[PDB]
């Protein structure tokens, strides 16, 4: 059983949200929509198919992507320990948006393949409980 | 001192190439150009500006591989609901770092991508 507006699949409840938020705000927002809520987690082919189709029902634009709940915990820009020449990373000059540690799915693959995106980007998302 | 076909800077030798290769092939290629040679590494802003100017004045506009690969492969990837990460469907397996011959800013793209590159070694 799921709250009004939420769709169920294998004992879980899902809901796509059209408002654009950063990965973090989206996650936080989900925790407040329903008890135990979080950004969606895709743990199997079946779930990926269901979530992909659910998303496709509301999102029909290609100018954005949809946030899923997988993210690289590390604060660093990258997790490599050294350059190909062995030297340590003692200097960086990244363009902020180029560090893509949050994942999302895009309409180009029918919302299936996980693509790396800049975490502070604002995009639609899916909550699961 | 660097061979005639390389440019020197702070005791190091650099050389751009315009034979399009993916990251792995570029690195391997660099090692065969001279002993100690690898894809360029940046330890400072001055070195970065040097190499960028070098690449532009030689091939103009283009993207050039940098010596950083599989940048997020060893990161701590976790689902926010604490679920175990088993099933996966990555669009790209690994990301590598490159720069455009127009500025010293680091950019990321899939390591499968085809691009130019710059080799470097200690003289
Ligand atoms: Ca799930
Ligand atoms: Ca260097």
């Amino acid at each position: 059983d799921c709250s009004s507006g939420w769709s169920s699949y294998e004992g879980h409840c899902y809901k796509v949200f059209k408002q654009s938020k950063t990965w973090t705000d989206a996650e936080s927002f989900c925790t407040k929509q329903v008890n135990g809520g979080h950004l969606v987690s895709i743990e199997s082919s079946g779930e990926a198919d269901f979530v992909g189709q659910l998303i496709a029902q509301k999102i029909k634009s290609a100018k954005i992507h949809v946030w899923i709940g997988l993210r690289a915990q590390n604060k660093e820009k990258q997790c490599s320990i050294e350059w190909s020449d062995g030297s340590s990373i003692s200097y960086e000059n990244w363009i902020e948006e180029e560090s893509k540690k949050c994942l999302g799915v895009h309409i180009e693959t029918g919302f299936h393949k996980w693509e790396n995106f800049y975490c502070e980007q604002q995009d639609p998302f899916v909550c699961e409980a | 001192d660097c061979p005639s076909d390389w440019s020197s800077y702070e005791g190091h030798c650099y050389k751009p190439f315009n034979e399009p290769k993916n990251w792995a092939d570029a690195e391997n290629f660099c090692t065969q150009q001279h002993t100690g040679s690898h894809l360029v590494s940046f330890q400072s802003t001055e070195e970065a500006d040097f190499v960028v100017k070098l690449a532009f004045q030689t091939f103009d506009y283009g993207i050039f591989w940098m010596g950083l690969s599989k940048i997020w492969n060893q990161c701590n990837w976790q689902w926010s609901n604490a679920a175990m990460l088993k099933y996966t469907d990555w669009a790209e397996e690994s990301y590598c770092v490159y720069f455009k011959s127009t500025n010293n800013k680091w950019r990321s793209i899939t390591c499968r991508m085809i691009a130019n590159f710059v080799c470097e070694f200690q003289a």
